[PDB]
């Protein structure tokens, strides 16, 4: 048995893999939807950091 | 009732009082191209009244010893109009077509056109005569443009296939004693659900007269051919610089 705080709230043993990503199904390619202008300020999917 | 017709697209307005119906080729009219049907994802630009409107692009003479002609489409357009700037600023373009083929007479002249629409319609050599040469035709023969050209050997059309059996495609014909003029419409054919207006031509019209024109001496000798044609339900994708060929 265990006794000290410590030893109680270990993580010590946790063979569970976590995992941060899951699979999908994909049978066929992703579809296109429709899109119109978007001339707004704070939004901006080009800019990345690669 | 079957005579008259006024045909309306855009500013631009026909009429017949000797009409003989309308054709529309395979039974099947014009459409815009599905979402299923589609590929390429741009949203595609459909100019509408600009572009689907009559245009009249020329005047043949018909004459007792003519051969025939044809005209390539899209090609006989592709300088002309808004259409013809559409088409060669984007890379992606369908529509259908309103043809209009006009031919008056008197009640004393006679003779008889065939109208018809040929789906890629491949131009063929006399390979050097004997037969024994690769020739291929040049690119003022397999793209006329606006002037069309003349068949050589209008029996093979050109490409070793018997005008006899040319009635299997949409086709109406002027008989003088009878109409004046030929209404076909023709829906975009392909195997493709876009494509290039500059490098291929999707269907080529034939005029080809198979009774010869006749009349007694004295009589109108000048009897003209007018094409008129227009666009339906056009679409242009892929858009970049102008670009003519
Ligand atoms: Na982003």
């Amino acid at each position: 048995g265990d006794r000290v705080a410590d030893v109680i709230e270990s993580s010590i043993g946790d063979s569970v893999s976590r995992a941060l990503t899951h699979a999908l199904p994909a049978p066929t390619g992703q579809n296109t939807q429709v899109s119109s202008h978007r001339l707004d300020t704070g939004k901006v999917p080009a800019l990345q950091a690669a | 009732s079957d005579r008259v017709a006024q045909l309306t697209i855009g500013n631009s307005t026909i009429t017949t009082q000797e009409a003989a119906n309308i054709i529309v080729g395979y039974g099947e009219w014009p459409s815009y191209c599905s979402d299923s049907d589609a590929t390429a994802v741009d949203k595609p630009t459909r100019p509408d009244v600009s572009v689907n409107r009559f245009y009249t692009l020329d005047t043949k003479l018909w004459e007792k010893s003519s051969k025939g002609w044809y005209w390539k489409f899209p090609d006989v357009l592709t300088e002309t109009g808004v259409f013809g700037q559409n088409a060669q600023f984007h890379y992606l373009y369908r529509s259908g077509f309103c043809i209009h083929v006009q031919c008056n007479a008197s009640k004393f002249h006679q003779g008889a056109l065939l109208v018809a629409v040929l789906p890629e319609y491949v131009i063929g050599t006399v390979a050097g005569g004997t037969g024994t040469e690769d020739t291929h035709p040049p690119y003022k023969q397999t793209q006329p443009g606006a002037d069309g050209f003349e068949l050589q050997h209008p029996y093979v059309l050109d490409a070793g296939i018997p005008i006899s059996q040319l009635t299997v495609c949409p086709h109406q014909w002027i008989n003088l004693r009878t109409n004046n003029c030929a209404t076909i419409i023709v829906p975009y054919i392909n195997a493709l659900p876009f494509d290039s207006a500059l490098n291929h031509c999707n269907f080529g019209l034939l005029v080809v007269p198979i009774s010869p024109l006749d009349y007694d001496q004295g009589a109108t000798p000048v009897i003209p051919i007018t094409i008129t044609l227009a666009p339906m339900c056009s679409e242009f994708a892929g858009l970049r610089q102008a670009v003519t060929q």
